């Protein structure tokens, strides 16, 4: 074993972006400076660095945990400045990360306490929207996912739709990504912009013990009416979901 | 008839791209 040790090297920043690192901890604090022509150019360096080291696939946590740890040593405000660029498509590296299923990488930028979670990408979707349909394998994973839902807002509604994280579980039958956001305060009785609820959506597709889930919250009202009039109870029948039909009369009705 | 939001199912690719 110890004659076989392979020691992993720390990652290194390159000259050029230890040097745009250090720029910036100068002008942080002077906005002029930060929207000049020339700041631009050591901006350019620093969101084209950070993209390619945290946001591809094949992105490798040691090499993100160490160049989180020299932003860190550069300064306080230059990580968490570096941390939450946005790039082109508005997405930031938590966006990628979570995307990619990548979770140690999502665990090293939560634990950095500087990632604004709420970001909403040029899609109009946060990273939890993202985590609800993002490939989960192991149990080690979900709880990264649980976190990311504990540090931010369930609640938010995407630009496209206002539709709810909660929402696009329940539309791609993902019972366990439902559990952990009910679990982390998910509101079961938020409306998208056609009045859609989480509960409607489950009686659109058919998702048996997903209904069950949601009737099973304290507060669910299944009452509630989309803006044509319709309703979860009425969606069943129209849909040809005759059984979770009879929960939701029973529900309403027991 | 996949004209309202809670009858479509959207895609991976959706929620990190748009234009």
């Amino acid at each position: 074993e110890p004659e076989k040790e392979e020691i992993r090297e720390r990652y290194e920043l390159s000259e050029k972006m230890l040097s745009a690192c250090n720029l910036l901890k100068y002008n942080i604090k002077d906005p002029k400076a930060l929207a000049s022509k020339d700041m631009r150019i050591c901006l350019n360096t620093l969101q084209h660095d950070w993209f390619r080291v945290s946001s591809q696939k094949s992105a490798v946590p040691a090499m993100v945990g160490d160049y989180i740890a020299a932003f860190e040593a550069v300064s306080p405000d230059v990580l968490r400045y570096i941390i939450n660029m946005a790039d082109g498509n508005g997405n930031t590296a938590l966006h990628y990360s979570v995307s990619h299923s990548n979770f140690q990488i999502v665990k090293l930028l939560l634990d950095a306490d500087v990632c604004n979670v709420d970001h909403q990408n040029k899609a109009g979707y946060t990273p939890i929207m993202l985590a609800a349909l993002a490939a989960v394998e192991a149990e080690k994973d979900m709880q990264v996912v649980e976190e990311l839902f504990s540090c931010g807002d369930v609640n938010a509604k995407a630009s496209q739709a206002g539709q709810t994280a909660l929402m696009l579980a329940v539309s791609h039958g993902r019972i366990d990504m439902v559990k952990g956001l009910l679990a982390c305060g998910a509101d079961v009785n938020i409306q998208d912009d056609e009045g859609s609820t989480a509960l409607m959506c489950a009686s659109e597709h058919g998702h048996v013990e997903i209904v069950k889930l949601l009737l099973a919250q304290p507060g669910c009202n299944g009452h509630l009416e989309d803006n044509d009039g319709s309703t979860a109870l009425s969606i069943a029948l129209e849909a040809g979901h005759k059984d979770i039909a009879v929960l939701l009369y029973a529900h309403l009705n027991f | 008839p996949k004209n309202k939001a809670r009858r479509r199912t959207t895609t991976q690719m959706e929620l990190l791209y748009a234009d």
